[PDB]
RNA sequence: UGAAGAGUUUGAUCAUGGCUCAGAUUGAACGCUGGCGGCAGGCCUAACACAUGCAAGUCGAACGGUAACAGGAAGAAGCUUGCUUCUUUGCUGACGAGUGGCGGACGGGUGAGUAAUGUCUGGGAAACUGCCUGAUGGAGGGGGAUAACUACUGGAAACGGUAGCUAAUACCGCAUAACGUCGCAAGACCAAAGAGGGGGACCUUCGGGCCUCUUGCCAUCGGAUGUGCCCAGAUGGGAUUAGCUAGUAGGUGGGGUAACGGCUCACCUAGGCGACGAUCCCUAGCUGGUCUGAGAGGAUGACCAGCCACACUGGAACUGAGACACGGUCCAGACUCCUACGGGAGGCAGCAGUGGGGAAUAUUGCACAAUGGGCGCAAGCCUGAUGCAGCCAUGCCGCGUGUAUGAAGAAGGCCUUCGGGUUGUAAAGUACUUUCAGCGGGGAGGAAGGGAGUAAAGUUAAUACCUUUGCUCAUUGACGUUACCCGCAGAAGAAGCACCGGCUAACUCCGUGCCAGCAGCCGCGGUAAUACGGAGGGUGCAAGCGUUAAUCGGAAUUACUGGGCGUAAAGCGCACGCAGGCGGUUUGUUAAGUCAGAUGUGAAAUCCCCGGGCUCAACCUGGGAACUGCAUCUGAUACUGGCAAG
């Protein structure tokens, strides 16, 4: 119907597809961590990490997730890393 | 310290939890008895150290579990 | 909303003088006071407790032609105010600007008074008023407007009104045909034979 | 967005306003926050006009809420007033 | 069923009517009194007083 | 300020006991009738199906731009002697389509679902909060794009694909660095935007820099507001629903969300819930309030307002501060329709209207002038919100339909002892009045504001600009030929409806002859019948008046206030007894019940009171009272409960 839904509907989509690569792409940085958490490795998960921070952070500052879920995941792998070694 | 509901512990069974079973009167709003009305609700107690039957004085706190939001203070009496 | 009412048939029911006509009528002079309201003569009224409340409410409603719908929200303003309940219904009926209008002399009866009210003559307070249910309040003083001065009626109305009572609860100042409803009037002045009493039954029911 | 806005109460061609201190997102015959004066714009000394409350419309102003438009005249009408 | 009373009668056996209640008191059960003059039921004839309960209506007079 | 009874079982009466009636109210409907006007309501049924129109946009001061329009600018030309026919320029106002920002999550509808983590009251913590507000700082530099646009370009269409094109406050890196987050601390890491207005004064590749103005921008901390979450109590019927429950109850850890939490996963514990009613079934949106009632209570929840839930039925999520989103997206299904049959399109529980269903419920209006809302720097645009109009006696309120005087009681009717009475001063006639409707002219108030100039010490440039004030001038009303006022007519246009045996105010005559019929009850009709039908007369109410439906009352007829159980209905066939309910007496203690006081809270409107304004009233409105509650705190300690001693 109205004009300005028809253009709300392909700029979220446009918006979707974007979003969508930012989360995906954290996702990776986050599961690398994961799979030297699981490795056992002090030192590659301490690199995982320190790579991982600024991209969780990074866009919690400006879009997907906000400041409380960065601080979860810097939060619940600093721990997980501090108790593996 | 909100008004530490006075209660007695019903089943001191399960894992760090209770059951405090706390006791009113009310008068029935239309026949005018004075009538006990019981009010049971769980209590996150964090030793398993109260067994059934002592008046503990329990306090609201943020939701522990699925229905368990009340944690004690102290307790003022023994099980027995 | 008058209903161009019952004639003389009116007062002849309830017994007494109903002024619905005033002159030298109060004598018969062709009224025929109850030989008959209609098909029967004097026949005799075997009233129960009930028609004789619902004959004096009826006086009351046929003295001013008050009615139903107005006459019961006379009877509520007047049982939700303070004292006699009864009182309370003649005070405002008696403050009723219609009758008010006849009290003080003007006009020959209180249709001639919904009359000219309604034909804006009588201006209280400085201003044209045609609601007859205007309740007139104390110190009022009501007036005839200038193009009504000197109509047809009140010049002659008002000598037919010397001869009969002054209320006192208002004082007349005829000589300039402007008067003033000085006070609150009450039960003993208002020199009637109506028992309250009666009435505030037939209501409270 | 609180604001200050005016909500029409009176009868038929003869509106009555309250000054009422709400925010923007309800209906301006629906909920509010505090009720701070009256306005009625009927006219010929019949009345005060304005009745305004203005030690709370300084207060809320100065909590962050937004004086409306006919409200920002009533102000002034009351202060060039008096 | 539904008593059909007034002055006369007018019905028919497929003609629709307008059920009001109010019970009749000799059947054994009939308890809906239909309206007269409202729903194709004509009134009554020659009918002066209490008109407005039949469905007739103002003779000149 | 508060409280009524009547009839009806009998030859008859005292009681029981139902049944009926008299009052008030309705989102009412129907029957007969109808003059105004004010204020207010108006699909209660099919959450059935929806023609057709409107219901959501805005900013060119974000930026490519020109699709038009206009101001034009230039130019070629008509001379048309300086006027205007043409070709380019977005150069300008401005603006279609495009990217972008914000608003489409409010406002508006409905009550299907929901019997309860939904609603109401009262507390609480583990949270976010776009716009608005205070404080603090930052506000450098760079990149790759892609719609627009161009040109190909399939598809019947819906809708696309290729090749170039292109900027931004779009998008992303970089330096950026806490008052931030992680971390014990160290350390680590994280952002951003420009835009206009005038250029004093200067520079200017004359871009603009640069000074300045305004506004926007990023970060953090507050604020307010909004929302999420939690707990307790209270919130319908059925026990002819008595057992239910395995992520089910809890605990470890992961994982998950703004946030706690079985919210999810692995594991362990084997619980949790239930007679103080779980589970199951039926019905239902909840509240302030509404009606009724002396009141307790009952019944309700249309209007108005707060919360909730849904948006053709059923899944899901995206985007975003906020949605699982009426006029948004994907998916299914039923449909309605286009279809070239290969495929597509739609959702009035917005407004007005349509079909249907129904006893029953309105216009396919006017304006955004007010109030509010969205976007905007503002002018302004948008607003089926809103304001008003239309229809409807649906209600409530106010008015009117004439007023006086008038007999030999005018005729004429009714009856009639024919005497007359009655209809009845009623009529006619007599003198007079014009309120409403009619005609004509006067005629507010709802308009505050915004525009154009004007002083400014404000701001710096000093006036520039901007800012607010102060002043001056002109200007904005849908409704609406407004209310109201004044002139002109003449009683000129304005009365019905039920009822009359008792309950209940109000009876006579005729026809009818258990027939037609009536009827709320008692009961009428079989030769007068004040009960049916007609006439005359009266009674009651009056633009109404009757009937039906519905609720409460009366009904003390579910009885807490406020009933009973020998025989009227009603003591289990009798015991024992768990749970439950009650508990002699003295002292001490507590202070839970209780009581007093206090503090918060109990939304606004409703209700009441004293007012005030509409010529009165309905209606509107100020202030109070009231909201009989809840929670917290401080006292008392008689009574009730606890604990102890007897």
């Amino acid at each position: 119907n109205i004009k300005s839904a028809k253009k709300r509907a392909i700029q979220s989509e446009k918006a979707r597809k974007h979003n969508a690569s930012r989360r995906s792409m954290m996702r990776t940085f986050i599961k690398k961590v994961y799979a030297a958490i699981e490795a056992g490795d002090k030192a590659a998960a301490q690199k995982a990490f320190n790579e991982m921070q600024p991209i969780v952070d990074r866009q919690a500052a400006k879009g997907l997730i906000h400041k409380n879920k960065a601080a979860r995941h810097k939060a619940n792998l600093t721990a997980q890393i501090n108790k593996l070694a | 310290k909100i008004r530490t509901l006075q209660g007695r512990v019903v089943s001191d069974k399960m894992e760090k939890s209770i059951v405090v079973a706390i006791e009113r009167f009310v008068k029935h709003p239309i026949y005018g008895k004075f009538i006990k009305r019981t009010t049971k609700l769980h209590v996150h107690d964090e030793n398993n150290e109260c067994g059934i039957g002592d008046v503990v004085e329990i306090r609201e706190c943020r939701p522990l579990s699925k229905t368990k939001s009340w944690t004690l203070v102290r307790v003022v009496e023994k099980a027995v | 909303a008058r209903y161009l009412g019952p004639k003389l048939k009116l007062s002849r029911r309830e017994g007494t003088d109903l002024f619905l006509k005033s002159g030298v009528r109060a004598i018969d002079t062709k009224c025929k006071i109850e030989q008959a309201p209609g098909q029967h003569g004097a026949r005799k009224p075997r009233l129960s407790d009930y028609g004789v409340q619902l004959r004096e409410k009826q006086k009351v409603r046929r003295i001013y032609g008050v009615l139903e719908r107005q006459f019961r929200n006379y009877y509520k303003e007047a049982a939700r105010l303070k004292g006699n309940t009864g009182e309370n219904l003649l005070a405002l009926l008696e403050g009723r600007l219609d009758n008010v209008v006849y009290r003080m002399g003007f006009g020959a009866t209180r249709a001639e008074a919904r009359q000219l009210v309604s034909h804006k003559a009588i201006m209280v307070n400085g201003r044209v008023v045609n609601i007859a249910s205007y309740q007139v309040s104390p110190n009022d003083v009501v007036s005839i407007r200038e193009k009504a001065k000197k109509q047809s009626r009140v010049k002659a109305a008002l000598e037919l009104a010397e001869q009969r009572e002054k209320p006192t609860w208002l004082e007349v100042d005829a000589g300039k045909m402007e008067g003033t409803f000085k006070r609150k009037p009450e039960r003993s002045d208002l020199s009637a034979d109506i028992n309250e009493h009666l009435i505030v039954e037939l209501y409270s029911k | 967005m609180v604001t200050i806005r005016l909500a029409r109460h009176g009868a038929k061609k003869r509106p009555f306003y309250q000054v009422v201190v709400a925010d923007s997102r309800n209906a301006r015959n629906g909920r509010f926050i505090e009720r701070v004066g009256f306005f009625n714009p009927i006219a010929s000394e019949k009345e005060e006009g304005t009745r305004l409350d203005l030690d709370r419309i300084a207060h809320w102003v100065g909590q962050g809420a937004t004086i409306s438009d006919r409200v920002a005249a009533l102000i002034k009408e009351v202060n060039k007033a008096a | 069923t539904s008593y059909i009373g007034g002055e006369g009668h007018n019905l028919q056996e497929h003609s629709v009517i307008l059920i009001r209640g109010g019970r009749v008191k000799d059947l054994p059960g009939v308890r809906y009194h239909t309206v007269r003059g409202a729903l194709d039921c004509s009134g009554v004839k020659d009918r002066k007083q209490a008109r407005s309960k039949y469905g007739v209506k103002r003779p000149k007079a």
